[PDB]
RNA sequence: UUUCUAAUUUUUAUAUAUUGAAGUAAUAUGUAUUGAAUUGAAUAUUAAAAAUACAAAUUUAAUUUGUAAUUAAUAAAUCU
């Protein structure tokens, strides 16, 4: 069939049999608008104001660039990674030499909008303001493929990050 | 009660206060999903309603992080419980539906050429979810309130539900005075297009 | 890797409501063999006056009458198909339903109504929910074999345990 | 295909369409008759 | 018991405004750091 | 590019012209009262030479039967004939002069009916008593 | 914040007495009350590590001759 | 059919003591005087090192 | 005159005069 | 002089680096670092016409 | 598309500026502490101490000097 005995929902694995399971290409669409806003607990997040298809590499990369714009001692970034993976270019006559083993390899995920991508969060009485906020994160969303705001503490009040 | 047979939403007594739809309050009585409610009664969050709760029950406060508060839901409370329910059930309708549209768009720029109403938004609340409204609240965006809505694809409007504030209902939805309806516009020909 | 056969189409052969034959297949059900494994449950479980034939699990009346789907009040995945005998019975009735709701003299209230047996069944039996979710203990399921010899209790059913409502 | 935009005239002469509509079912929203 | 929509909802029409090069500090301040909107290419949404 | 051709009372347009307030003062009407006098400043208007029945009944055709109120011609108005507008060729030209009074089974549905008229542009009516204008015969 | 610990402890009572040989006037001694010199040379303690007794801990300087009351 | 609809107001329609804050960092339009403020000419504030260093 | 009018009510119907404004080839089969 | 992809890209890194209105585009122009700094906002060449650039 | 005629859908639709705000003054916990060859608001990290307002820079091997001192600048008023 179709998604059950999760992985931890990551990616579904097939019930009678350990492969992954092979979903659609349109499956787990991003292209709803997502109603559940974020709590995020970090102190600022960057959540995903549109939607997309957002690699791990895309978004490890992302990562080692806002580790280098931040105050190290102070703040301790947090990168989400629960949400759920989907494959890549699957199908047999569709890859590259019968290799579908080397492509379907790759693991991106469809963010819908408002999904919390990262975190600045305290370990001290050091504070943020969106301005020290912004420019963090000013690295990384150069990367990360899809447009992304960032938001502070709390419920995102997404009358005003829309 | 049959494995086969089962009741596809249970009576519940929230002692907690979850947040999602499926959620309630403090000692309201709600009919929800089963498979969602049988993960509450071993939560704690709830329980089936015995003809003790049925007076009063020890609902939580996130204060001391126990269930020590007691919400004893006598008349008044049962005059409480139904209008802080009837209002966020407007709420979670509003936010969980999808409000469809099927449109006539001639023309290059993706542009609704008959652009919508809030007269038009009224109507497809009242006509798909039955959730009936002032198009007085609904106020549009920034980018659609010279032109009426006028674009394909997913717009989003904000309805203002006003009266939240004697019903102590905050931090259990994701925003006391507001919510998002989630339009979509799906151009059609004039075979099943309108207008 | 493979290939596959079409789907046949498992659907309604008479209009539900509508007045039926027997020599008509009411429904002609998915004996849902997974894949050709021996066991499934059917969607449409047979009802009053009708009889499910065992090896395609479609449904045949048994007596000509008016034909109706009972969806359960419990989950309302699961329907029985009644066929209730008397054809004039529901005709000269819906004939005046009819025409009572033509005058606009005619309640909405009815227990036919698709969107009020939800609340129908709450006027009446107003803990039913108790009274199919409730688990009986060991004991009164086998009620003691005694009140049976004694003459008690008309008959012990042990089986027939199951609320089905 | 829809390469061009709609001239202008055409969309102000459909918004009087669904002003027309919107004048329809103000007609067929009338009771059935009128105690008189 | 009134709620009237006119207070809380507002329907302006606003003049989105440029962000004023003409001062110094005030173009540093707008700076609102979305300007990296240059991920707007209408990627594969549904595809990589 | 809307609201430049027509108004601002377009778009921003809560075309419910129907009902945002008149209900709620059709409840502050139920609040206050209706009584004998009430009535006798309406026997007046029965006492006016010109007969145009002043209050009107809204209750169901066997409760009627029970507690027939029809003495003085009064007008016997199904609630919906009010509802849908179909009354409206039979209702006081003076719109802010008039006031007639509506009658009910229980005073729920007479303000649920007098909030009716109070949409079709009327302005006064204190919309109950079911018991006083038989305790005023006329 | 910057070395975990608290260095060198003191009291309010020798606050006052560096405070005494810092006049930010030394045409006018005391442009600055002491009293209000003091927060100044203690919170610079305090930027130092300096935990003064009679703030920053749960007893002030405990003494032989009375009662806490 | 169910209809879903909001229920009479019995206090304040815009919550105080509930309402969620703001929701974007409350840089008030004084601290950083960004745009949308107006001031007396007479009563300019903060020019102790251009023109209220000779007030008045 | 300030009164609801007094008689023996009669009740008028209404009648739509129907005319057509758009094609019919371009709609469904239904309509 | 990089072209600043949008408009609101520009930022005067220097003293000395201010605006100007090099023919319709918003540019920045530095005495100090002369081109080292120099911004110039995308838009349209000085001298464009209907057919060719629109 | 019988023929003469009449007609309500038109290779005509509105494009972002006013303002290189650059004079107006010695100082004073203080060159904090730590890490540091050195660092004094502008190395590195560290950032909720204060009082008698100006610690996210340029500058210098360091400082001082020297730039800088949270402001009027309403395109909205459709143009037909
Ligand atoms: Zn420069």
């Amino acid at each position: 069939l179709r998604p059950s005995s999760l992985l931890r929902a990551y990616h579904y694995v097939h019930p009678k049999t350990g492969r992954p399971i092979r979903q659609y290409r349109k499956y787990g669409d991003p292209r709803f608008i997502n109603n559940e806003v974020a709590l995020i607990k970090g102190l600022f997040a960057l959540i995903t104001t549109d939607f997309g298809m957002v690699t791990q590499s895309q978004l490890e990369n992302a990562r080692l660039a806002i580790l280098r714009r931040m105050p190290r001692g102070s703040f301790a970034l947090t990168m989400h990674t629960d949400y759920e993976e989907f494959p890549v270019v699957q199908k047999s006559p569709e890859s590259r030499m019968g290799a579908g083993k080397s492509n379907i390899h790759h693991f991106a995920y469809k963010f819908t909008t408002g999904v919390p991508l990262f975190e600045i969060t305290a370990l001290s009485s050091r504070r943020l303001n969106q301005a020290e906020a912004e420019g963090i994160f000013l690295a990384g969303r150069s990367f990360i493929p899809l447009q992304t705001a960032v938001v502070p503490r709390g419920r995102v009040d997404e009358y005003h990050v829309f | 009660m049959a494995p086969e047979l089962q009741l596809e939403y249970i009576p519940i007594i929230f002692t907690r206060t979850i947040l999602g739809p499926q959620g309630g309050f403090a000692g309201e009585e709600r009919l929800i999903k089963r498979e969602v409610a049988q993960k509450y009664m071993s939560e704690g969050n709830a329980v089936t309603p015995s003809a003790e709760f049925h007076q009063g029950v020890w609902c939580y406060n996130p204060d001391s992080e126990q269930y020590d508060r007691f919400v004893e839901r006598n008349a008044e409370f049962l005059d409480f419980a139904a209008r802080k329910r009837q209002w966020l059930d407007v709420y979670w309708r509003v936010n969980t539906g999808y409000l469809l549209f099927g449109r006539q768009s001639w023309g290059q720029g993706w542009l609704l050429n008959c652009p919508l109403r809030k007269k038009d938004i009224a109507q497809k609340l009242w006509e798909q979810y039955k959730v009936r409204v002032d198009p007085r609240l609904i106020e549009f965006r920034e980018k659609d309130r010279r032109t009426g809505i006028q674009d394909l694809g997913h717009n989003w409007c904000w309805l203002y539900l006003p009266g939240a504030e004697e019903l102590a209902i905050d931090r259990e939805v994701y925003d006391n005075k507001r919510v998002k309806v989630r339009m979509h516009i799906r151009k059609m020909s004039s075979y099943g297009a309108l207008y | 890797q493979a290939g596959s056969p079409r789907q046949k189409a498992k659907l309604f052969h008479v209009i539900p409501g509508t007045p039926v034959t027997p020599v008509e297949k009411l429904k002609e059900q998915r004996r849902r063999f997974g894949q050709d494994r021996y066991s499934r449950q059917p969607e449409y479980r047979p009802g009053r006056n009708v009889r499910m034939d065992p090896n395609t699990f479609t449904l045949y009346a048994t007596t000509k009458g008016v034909m109706t789907i009972r969806t359960s009040r419990i989950n309302p995945s699961y329907k029985w198909l009644d066929v209730e005998p008397d054809i004039q019975k529901v005709y000269r009735s819906r004939c005046m339903r009819a025409a009572l709701q033509a005058r606009g003299k005619a309640s909405m209230m009815v227990a036919g109504n698709v969107h009020y047996r939800a609340e129908l069944d709450h006027v009446t039996e107003p803990h039913w929910r108790e009274r199919v979710m409730r688990v009986p203990k060991a004991t009164e399921r086998f009620q003691d074999p005694n009140y049976f010899t004694r003459g008690l209790v008309p008959s012990l059913r042990p089986l027939s345990r199951y609320s089905y409502e | 295909e829809l390469l061009h935009p709609l001239p202008v005239w055409a969309r102000r002469q459909q918004w009087l369409k669904r002003d027309t509509v919107e004048m329809n079912e103000a007609i067929l929203r009338e009771p059935y008759y009128r105690i008189k | 018991a009134t709620y009237d929509p006119a207070a809380f909802v507002s329907d302006d029409i606003k003049k989105d405004v440029r962000r004023p090069f003409w001062s110094r500090r005030r173009w540093a301040l707008s700076d609102n750091f979305m300007v990296p909107m240059s991920p707007k290419p209408k990627n594969t949404i549904k595809d990589e | 590019n809307l609201n430049k051709r027509y108004g601002a009372p377009y778009v921003a347009k809560g075309y419910a012209s129907l009902d945002p307030r008149c209900s709620l003062d059709a409840y502050s009407s139920f609040q206050q009262t209706v009584t004998s006098a009430d009535m006798k400043k309406a026997l007046l208007s029965i006492d006016s030479t010109s007969s145009g029945a002043l209050v009107i009944d809204v209750r169901s055709e066997p409760e009627r039967r029970l507690r027939p109120l029809l003495s003085p011609a009064i007008v016997a108005l199904h609630p919906h004939d009010i509802l849908s507008g179909a009354a409206c060729p039979i209702l006081p030209s003076n719109k802010e002069r008039a006031e007639m009074f509506v009658v009910a089974s229980e005073a729920q549905r007479a303000v649920n009916a007098c909030t009716a008229l109070r949409r079709w542009g009327f302005s006064r009516v204190t919309a109950v008593s079911v018991d006083a204008v038989s305790e005023a015969i006329a | 914040v910057l070395r975990g610990n608290y260095c060198a402890y003191l009291t309010l009572e020798m606050c006052y007495e560096i405070a005494k040989m810092k006049q930010m006037s030394w045409g006018k001694v005391e442009y600055p009350p002491i009293e209000v010199r003091v927060r100044r040379v203690v919170g610079q303690a305090r930027r130092m590590g300096i935990a003064i007794i009679g703030i920053d801990t749960v007893h002030s300087s405990p003494v032989k001759g009375m009662t806490e009351k | 059919e169910r209809y879903y609809a909001l229920p009479h107001l019995r206090g304040p329609s815009m919550p105080v003591q509930l309402a969620q804050p703001s929701g974007k960092y409350p840089s008030g339009k004084f601290t950083q005087m960004m745009e949308d403020v107006a001031i007396h000419p007479l009563q300019k504030p903060d020019a102790r090192y251009k023109h209220n260093m000779y007030p008045a | 005159t300030t009164t609801i009018a007094a008689g023996p009510y009669r009740r008028v119907g209404n009648v739509f005069i129907v005319t057509c404004i758009d094609h019919p080839f371009k709609f469904s089969w239904e309509v | 002089h990089p072209g600043l992809v949008p408009r609101d890209k520009l930022k005067l890194h220097c003293e000395f680096c201010r605006f100007h209105w090099v023919q319709d585009t918003l540019v920045v122009r530095c005495a100090a670092h002369p081109k080292e700094h120099n911004q110039r906002e995308i838009w349209l060449e000085p001298t464009w016409t209907w057919g060719k650039q629109q």
